[PDB]
């Protein structure tokens, strides 16, 4: 049973991807923008679930490689680090395509990245956390989208909109957006129940997400998917650590007051 | 990314072309092959210590061209060559875009195939040609005249 | 029909060049400046259509090459990348003329570029996105226009005017300008109808760009040619994806709200 | 603050170690010795113009190590060395925390004392070693593996 407990805590520590309507709308919109090479910018709140949805859109088109030609990668997903320069961004582009870089100038990196970007037939350039990179690199991404005809999606918090607003071309070129919703409503309750069935993966104790539990989780998460995930995982792990088979009211109260 | 040699291609030209296909510096190719600075020496046609069997086989392992074929990118035994000036037949380049090792033979002044004097500098602007490893495009680095078009100015 | 649908979506993805009065004024002005080697600077808004018009002026004078002499290129068009140094700019000049560069110092690149620039008898130096290059390169372009007698047109957004204003010589030497218009008016309606006939290339369903459609497109594009192109292409592709033969009102409403 | 050289220590390693003990930049040590930029050249193992008697005696005056002993931080006459790659025996470093000039000898590939191949980059993360003057701590600058622990990964 101790081995089972370790397996349970390890599984609860690891996060999963429950496909819900938010990510469904997102990759539908992404496919629409991809079929037309339309460069947009998906925006949303923090801790709301944009990175996971972009990740899912990345894995669904797992590149299928030919026997002797470069693997064709339709969707490129990048999350450049803080104050990412042009050399760093190009390094990341050519590294995701599995082309190790060669020491050289910024022009050399640009040329190699362009070569490998046309070579693999890339369709999408998903730049998550697009509020980190310097504005001397937005010209480079503009040139990529202009000449190579690759639909670029700039992903980030609402601060990304402020970052691009002070610029001139990047704001006009990247204007289509898809704001991530708050999810509050009956769909939120559906989310809680679906999470209970799938992610918790606990024996059926008929918790059913009663009205009191819904009120506690509404007061706790404030609509955030990430907060919901964190609270659910913390409550499950705390119940399993103290021997409780299911999740009681005291643990939700404890985790809710610990958050707020 | 592997490349097939062109017939008659010089070792310097081939090494640089392999490096460009793989975004490698000369030092990077040297480390991949385990012989370091030797690569850059060969690219500048400096073989005071002629290429050894072990060095040729080390490069052969990376580029996947046999040492025997690599030796045909250098003059045969007894054939003197020059590291300078770097020379060019533009009519040859139009047919096959490489520097030929024969153009560095001390005895060679005319292309036999085209019956033209070979060039020792750009005939448009007089800029000397770089070492063949650095022939990134087929044009004069100064005036940008294509090597293939220089055939029209050969005598 | 599926093959026809793929052909339609591929054609709609690809952009075209409809010749309208904006580009007509532009290449008329460009020919006037070319006949006198007068270096000017065409300026305008973003996503308004200056790059395409300069491109058209580039292709119309397709260089005619002699049997054994360098091709004579009358118009040179360049779009230097972000923070383009002098070496990079010279590389681009000699690369467009199809003269591959040789490794060397900046002086070597300058000499080779000057040689090939006088060799091909160039008349125009069209520097699009002329707000990217460093100010240590404006001296080089000044020297080019001064000694080689080549009319240079600096193309870019209004930020290019601010970039050149802080400098002394480049502002005085490059003072003639041609601001790109907003196009709003009856000429805008003519643009919509002409686009419908040519670029959409759809069967005649008598859409005729009715008053409601004109109001929607005015509210959407705000006068931009690029926004008009994007909205029209997106609506056409969305109608063709859902089986609709022509473009309905719902798709324009969807794309308009998705933009604003 | 004066430092006694370690046996076999390279000139680059010794210069950097002296500078760290005295919070000196390479230019600062050069000005103290009256020879300026020469210090940084030696730290990167650049001696196309070999160290002169006057230059060695100028450094000797500051560090209080005789020019003859400083010359033993360089290869003997006729022994070729390489500025790149910088190499390391981790088992040696565990015994005495310095870079040895012998590790830059072109003929050296194995440590005689430890009968191990010497390292040309970190065996944990593949980061090349910096010039020995910059070996501030005894660890890989990237992954932070101690040089002494790299002995366990030597072959
Ligand atoms: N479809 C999903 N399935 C499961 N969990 C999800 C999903 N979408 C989001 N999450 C959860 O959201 C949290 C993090 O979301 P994500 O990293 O995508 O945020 P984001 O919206 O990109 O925001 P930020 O910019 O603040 O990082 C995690 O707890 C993750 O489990
Ligand atoms: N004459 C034209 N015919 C067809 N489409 C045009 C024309 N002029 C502009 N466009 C459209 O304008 C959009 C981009 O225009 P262009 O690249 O020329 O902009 P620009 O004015 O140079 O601005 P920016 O500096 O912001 O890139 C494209 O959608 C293109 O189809
Ligand atoms: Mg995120
Ligand atoms: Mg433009
Ligand atoms: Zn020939
Ligand atoms: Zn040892």
């Amino acid at each position: 049973d101790d081995e089972w407990l370790q397996a349970e805590i390890a599984r609860l520590k690891g996060k999963s991807i429950v496909p819900l309507q938010q990510v469904k709308t997102l990759h539908d919109w992404l496919d629409g923008k991809r079929k037309a090479r339309k460069s947009c910018r998906v925006v949303g709140e923090s801790r709301t679930g944009k990175t996971v949805a972009c990740d899912a859109y990345r894995y669904r088109h797992k590149p299928q490689q030919e026997a002797g030609r470069p693997p064709t990668v339709p969707v490129v997903y990048i999350r450049p680090h803080q104050k990412c320069g042009p050399k760093d961004l190009f390094k990341k582009i050519t590294e995701y395509l599995k082309y190790r870089v060669t020491k050289g100038t910024v022009s050399d990196f640009r040329d190699r990245t362009i070569e490998v970007l046309k070579g693999c037939g890339v369709e999408m350039l998903i730049i998550d956390e697009a509020d980190r990179l310097k504005p001397e690199t937005f010209a480079d991404v503009r040139d990529i989208a202009e000449d190579l005809g690759i639909a670029v999606v700039l992903v980030g918090t609402d601060r990304l909109d402020a970052v691009i607003k002070r610029d001139e071309q990047v704001l006009e070129r990247f204007r289509a957006h898809l704001r991530f919703g708050k999810l509050s409503g009956e769909d939120f309750k559906n989310t809680v129940e679906m999470w209970e069935q799938m992610v918790l993966k606990l024996p059926v104790s008929s918790n059913l997400k009663s009205k009191e539990m819904l009120r506690i989780l509404t007061s706790a998460t404030e609509g955030y998917i990430g907060r919901l995930d964190e609270i659910l995982r913390e409550a499950a792990i705390r119940s399993l650590s103290r021997g409780l088979k299911k999740i009681d009211k005291a643990v939700l109260q404890e985790v809710a007051k610990e958050y707020k | 990314f592997l490349i097939k040699p062109y017939e008659g291609e010089s070792l310097s030209h081939f090494l640089g072309r392999f490096r460009r296909a793989n975004h490698l510096s000369a030092s990077g190719l040297g480390t991949l092959a385990g012989i370091g600075a030797i690569v850059a020496r060969w690219e500048r046609f400096h073989f005071n210590p002629r290429p050894s069997q072990q060095e040729l086989e080390a490069i052969a392992s990376v580029v996947e061209v046999d040492a025997q074929r690599l030796a045909q990118m250098l003059p045969p035994a007894g054939v003197g060559m020059q590291h300078e000036p770097i020379r060019l037949c533009g009519a040859c380049y139009a047919e096959s875009p490489c520097h030929r090792i024969e153009w560095q033979y001390k005895s060679v002044w005319k292309c036999d195939r085209h019956q033209l004097k070979i060039l020792a500098k750009c005939p448009n602007c007089q800029a000397p040609f770089k070492m063949p490893a650095l022939w990134e495009d087929g044009c004069c680095h100064r005036c940008r005249m294509p090597f293939a078009e220089m055939a029209k100015l050969q005598k």
